RNA sequence: UUUGGAUCAGGACAUCCCGAUGGUGCAGCCGCUAUUAAAGGUUCGUUUGUUCAACGAUUAAAGUCCUACGUGAUCUGAGUUCAGACCGGAGUAAUCCAGGUCGGUUUCUAUCUACUUUCAAAUUCCUCCCUGUACGAAAGGACAAGAGAAAUAAGGCCUACUUCACAAAGCGCCUUCCCCCGUAAAUGAUAUCAUCUCAACUUAGUAUACCCACCCCACCCAAGAACAGGGUU
RNA sequence: AGGGUUCAGCUGUCUCUUACUUUUAACCAGUGAAAUUGACCUGCCCGUGAGGCGGGCAUAACACAGCAAGACGAGAAGACC
């Protein structure tokens, strides 16, 4: 799904997110040994000159069944700790952070909805 | 009994049996014990294959 | 790798496959036998098999209409197909058409097959037939099923 | 809302002690019973603001005041799509063409 | 001097007749086996550490889901056991090996594609000729009487098995599609050159090494799978419903044995051994063995916690 | 790539007069029960073929005549008839082909 | 005073990581040193680009070489250098310059050797329990056996998704099973102590799997270049 | 259609290739060249100065389809004194 220079859509309320030109950052780095992103997959984007770790919460290319499919790429910023940047999302974003390994409860307490 | 063969010093540990299988790395030596562990006529017949003349007699 | 392939590659391409075999369904439908290389009346023939179902379909049906529209390049065939074959074969329900292999032509030793509609005025081919019932074998193996159904019945 | 039975949010005076009432929860749910459900991980260790526990049915969050504050998660668990932040935030948009 | 076939001199009157005898001959033949323990059956000894027992020829009729109680699906392959028996016992001495071998055929074919010896030999044994014939390690205790029918109920779930067969062929390949060479790129002055190997040795040993990868056939050989279970069993129809995929394609013949890992030994102290003989059992089996794991059809939709 | 020297008469021998490339014989041949030409056991006997084969050359030689023009296919059925023959009672209502000729002993009359 | 890149890589250890062992630091966490070990692995990009200069983000590691840059009858960039031309300089001039720059055609039908399924033992991270345990003043923080998840590699498959449709294929799914011996230690004369032993001796790590039979004209085939093979009840 | 560079889009250039059609291809039938060619009954490892020499090893004969590691492949000509 999501590898080097992908562009991906930013879901949460961060002002380094906030993009006023209407360009979108693009990843530059993938955490993971192949280099390909799946849902909460953790990358690196070069984000209004700047170097930002992200996680993927949803992206365009399919999955397995009974996990929704979404009509763009989507991730929330994340600092180098893992406390994220930005304070709510607004877009439904799929459950399965549960079931996968990782510091995920932040971004599940401060997202809105579900699918 | 040709099992109960004897080595004159310490050959047991010494001599080596060396062949190669044509493969990469096939490259393969084992010692006079660990082939006669194997097979316990090799030691007399690969001796003797070496003394006979190099022709098409000695198969 | 070629597996589950059912459609032979011949011609230019899918539209001249489609063309010849249309030229040799036209040429079967006006003479009630024709000859051809092996390959492309073995491919022609399931055509020609099918050809008749959408006759028996009947020709005031659009769908049989248009097919066979398409499939009659002479266009005084259509009535032809659906008043004369489709009626003869009006019983039957398969078989309509038979394929026999024919010796080699001269010109460059292709294998070659004669393909004809049944029940054609043609004179017939010199089908091959199986052995008499007179002959050892037959005999033989006559007395043994009359001697087992005697038994079953006692 | 899908997630969960009961979400607990607790202040410590420091992160020294959100990392002691983290342990002695997890210790106290290993040694009191459910042999069977799996184990649960400390979730924000490096995280000294914020720190997560999401056990079977109950996910508890201990953070500091100001990160409360920073994050205040109380309205957003009462109001779904009713909190302040949220309305603050535009639903959906869509740039169109210039002029 | 002229090659023949059975029905090349029958005549119309007698082809049907040859057809219908024949089959009724195979149907007779195949049901007068089925009952193996009043036949004066081999002895039969309890299990043992360290025994290992035959195994089935079964035939791939697909694949299909299928669901665990922790909601995860998993492929299964149906491998049907039709007309699989024991054909001839062959001694531990007599096979001058370590351990002795059993004969197991299956899926009979027709007695006029056959050579004579074979011909002949199934008609001593009094079965339909199989198609193919497999050889089992088995040791002394677990002897069967050659004749005797083997049913799915050999296996159960929960039981781990290895599965050989015939690959699907491709014929001559390439490297690329062979061996994964990734090749050369098809663009910036490439002159024929997209899928080609390349470079095959060093221009020191002036010679290609033996064993050097390069174009030729591929597939159709025998390969084994290791590790795969049992989900269900339909005993009705004799199928396996074994984990994953398997080698071969569809209606092909699949030699089924028990799992040769060293992690899974020593777990056939509940299987039958040294098989199962439905006429002398005390209970019939139900019509489909599940697993623990395994949702039945029938069971309420799943409600985790 | 071009030859480093010539190859002897002998390995050209061993090349061609290989058992591959020698012509295999056929069993696959017997005489044809009708006329006794030989033929193939899967072919048409090449005779009866063509002697058929001249035959519905000439039916159709008769039907083109009769027809007088293309695209004049006829919507009824068809029978040939030849000297000293009359139509049937249940051959009616089809086209008559009429031949000059005695009708053929293997021409088996419907 | 010659040289890079693509593909395929073979071998050596003077070992980057994965493996054992000794010393070594104040307890663990970590560190340095030493021995043995080639079975396995050793990334993606940017400006450049005579391959080395500057780097960015990762990983357990981003090792040194030989192989006629290993490899160009497999391909390709730069130079060796050209036939045209300019700017700077030399020369009366023709012309020249390892100086700076632009452009610029190696062609090949495999005769010989060798080879064309090594018929199969899998590697590495991360997370959870132990466990916040032993240990620690605190800071911190492991053992050993276990469980899960991921990636790659090898071998297969089409029940779903996707490219597509009687099928092939990945972006999809399934399976993957042994040691490694450097040394640490008993008893004991030469040398009646002691001594692990180029002393006699003890102890510790000092195989199975797959193939296993022998009508054929013709037709079909998940088998296949031809050939060969499977089915034809 | 001059030599470099850039914003956006675009796409199998690539991540990583896959499927199909035509051509080519393989078999059958007809016609039918060229470069090349001392003779060859034309193996591998090590050494020496390498298919032909020395020491070991290997080894019934033979046809078809690929492969390009070697035959300093005449191969392929050019470049330098
Ligand atoms: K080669
Ligand atoms: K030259
Ligand atoms: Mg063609
Ligand atoms: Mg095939
Ligand atoms: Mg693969
Ligand atoms: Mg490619
Ligand atoms: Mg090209
Ligand atoms: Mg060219
Ligand atoms: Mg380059
Ligand atoms: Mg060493
Ligand atoms: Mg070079
Ligand atoms: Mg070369
Ligand atoms: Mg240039
Ligand atoms: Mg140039
Ligand atoms: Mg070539
Ligand atoms: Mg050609
Ligand atoms: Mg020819
Ligand atoms: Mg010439
Ligand atoms: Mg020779
Ligand atoms: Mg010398
Ligand atoms: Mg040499
Ligand atoms: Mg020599
Ligand atoms: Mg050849
Ligand atoms: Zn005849």
């Amino acid at each position: 799904a999501i590898q080097k220079m992908t562009r991906v859509r930013v879901v949460d309320n961060s002002a380094l997110g906030n993009s006023p030109y209407h360009r979108a950052p693009r990843c530059i780095h993938v955490y993971k040994k192949n280099g390909v992103g799946k849902v909460g997959d953790q990358i690196l984007l070069a984000i209004k000159g700047q170097k930002k770790k992200a996680l993927i919460v949803g992206h365009c290319m399919p999955g397995p069944r009974m996990t929704p499919r979404f009509d763009s790429n989507n991730v929330v910023l994340i600092e180098d700790n893992g406390n994220p940047v930005g304070t709510r999302i607004k877009t439904p974003i799929p459950t399965s952070l549960r079931k996968r390994e990782g510091e995920y409860s932040k971004v599940l307490a401060i997202a809105q909805n579900f699918v | 009994n040709t099992r109960h063969i004897a080595f004159s010093g310490n050959k047991w540990e010494q001599k080596v049996y060396s062949s190669h299988t044509g493969y990469p790395g096939g490259f393969r030596q084992v010692t006079a014990a660990q082939l006669h562990l194997r097979d316990p006529v090799a030691i007399v017949k690969l001796a003797i294959y070496g003394m006979l003349p190099k022709n098409l007699h000695r198969r | 790798i070629s597996h589950g392939r059912v459609f032979r590659r011949m011609g230019l391409g899918p539209e001249s496959r489609i063309h010849l075999l249309r030229n040799l369904l036209t040429g079967l439908v006006r003479h009630e036998r024709i000859e051809a290389p092996w390959a492309r009346v073995d491919e022609m023939r399931g055509y020609a098999e099918k050809l008749i179902d959408y006759g028996k379909l009947g020709d005031t049906n659009e769908r049989a209409m248009r097919m066979a529209d398409f499939w009659l390049t002479e266009k005084d065939l259509i009535p032809k197909l659906f008043q004369v074959l489709a009626p003869r074969y009006k019983d039957q329900t398969g078989g309509y058409t038979r394929m026999l292999q024919i010796p080699n032509r001269s010109l460059d030793r292709a294998k070659m097959a004669v393909i004809e509609y049944k029940g054609n005025c043609l004179p017939p081919l010199p089908l091959p037939r199986r052995d008499s019932h007179l002959t050892l074998l037959n005999q033989l193996l006559q007395g043994l099923r009359q001697d087992l159904r005697q038994s079953q019945e006692a | 809302m899908r997630y969960t039975d009961y979400f607990v949010i607790v202040s410590g005076t420091s992160t020294r002690h959100l990392h002691a009432m983290a342990f002695y929860v997890v210790k106290m749910y290993k040694h009191l019973k459910c042999k069977r459900d799996p184990h649960v991980k400390i979730e924000g260790k490096d995280t000294d603001d914020w720190l997560c526990v999401d056990f079977g049915s109950m996910v508890i969050h201990l953070m500091l005041p100001e990160t409360r504050e920073i994050y205040e998660l109380e309205k957003l668990w009462t109001l779904r799509s009713y909190d302040d932040q949220l309305a603050q935030i535009a639903p959906e948009t869509v740039p169109e063409d210039f002029i | 001097k002229s090659g023949t076939w059975w029905d090349e001199h029958l005549s119309e009157e007698n082809v049907p007749f040859i057809k219908q005898l024949v089959s009724d001959e195979d149907k007779a033949q195949l049901a007068s086996k089925l009952c193996p323990l009043k036949d004066e059956p081999w002895p039969i000894h309890p299990w043992e550490p360290g025994s290992f027992r035959v195994g089935l020829i079964a035939l791939k009729l697909g694949m299909m889901p299928l669901w665990t109680k922790d909601g995860q699906k998993h492929v299964v392959t149906l491998l049907q056991v039709q007309d699989c028996h024991v054909l001839k016992y062959t001694s531990k001495e007599n096979c001058n090996g370590k351990m002795a071998t059993l004969s197991v055929g299956g899926k009979t074919v027709s007695r006029f594609r056959k050579a004579t010896s074979i011909l002949e030999f199934y008609r001593e044994l009094g079965l339909p000729p199989k198609q193919t014939v497999k050889i089992f390690n088995i040791t002394d205790n677990a002897a069967i009487k050659p004749g005797t029918p083997l049913y799915a109920a050999h296996f159960r779930p929960g039981q781990y098995v290895d599965v050989t067969a015939k690959t699907i062929g491709k014929g001559f390949q390439g490297v690329m599609k062979r061996w994964g060479f990734k090749g050369q790129p098809a663009t910036h002055g490439q002159t024929k050159t997209h899928r080609r190997p390349g470079a095959v040795a060093t221009g020191d040993i002036g010679r290609v090494w033996p064993g050097t990868k390069m174009p030729g056939k591929m597939g159709n050989i025998y390969r084994t799978e290791y590790g795969l279970k049992v989900w269900r069993i339909n005993t009705k129809h004799n199928i396996i419903y074994v984990n994953g995929s398997v080698p071969g394609h569809k209606n092909c013949l699949v030699k089924v044995k028990d799992s040769k890992l060293p992690a899974y030994k020593d777990l056939g102290k509940n299987l039958p051994f040294p098989t199962y003989f439905p006429d002398g059992d005390e209970e019939e089996l139900p019509e489909d063995l599940y697993d623990e794991n395994v949702c039945q059809p029938g069971a309420p939709s799943i409600t985790f916690a | 790539a071009a030859p480093k020297n010539r190859r002897t008469i002998e390995v050209n021998r061993c090349r061609r007069r290989n058992p591959q490339k020698l012509i295999k014989v056929k069993n696959n041949i017997d005489v044809c029960p009708e006329c006794g030409h030989l033929k193939q056991k899967h072919v048409l006997c090449a005779y009866c073929y063509e002697k058929v084969c001249k035959e519905t050359a000439e039916i159709r030689r008769q039907i083109g005549k009769q027809e007088g023009g293309p695209f004049k296919a006829p919507t009824i059925e068809t029978v040939v008839l030849y000297t000293g023959e009359t139509p049937s009672e249940q051959d009616q209502g089809k086209r008559i082909i009429e031949r000059d000729r005695k009708r053929p002993s293997w021409f088996t009359q419907n």
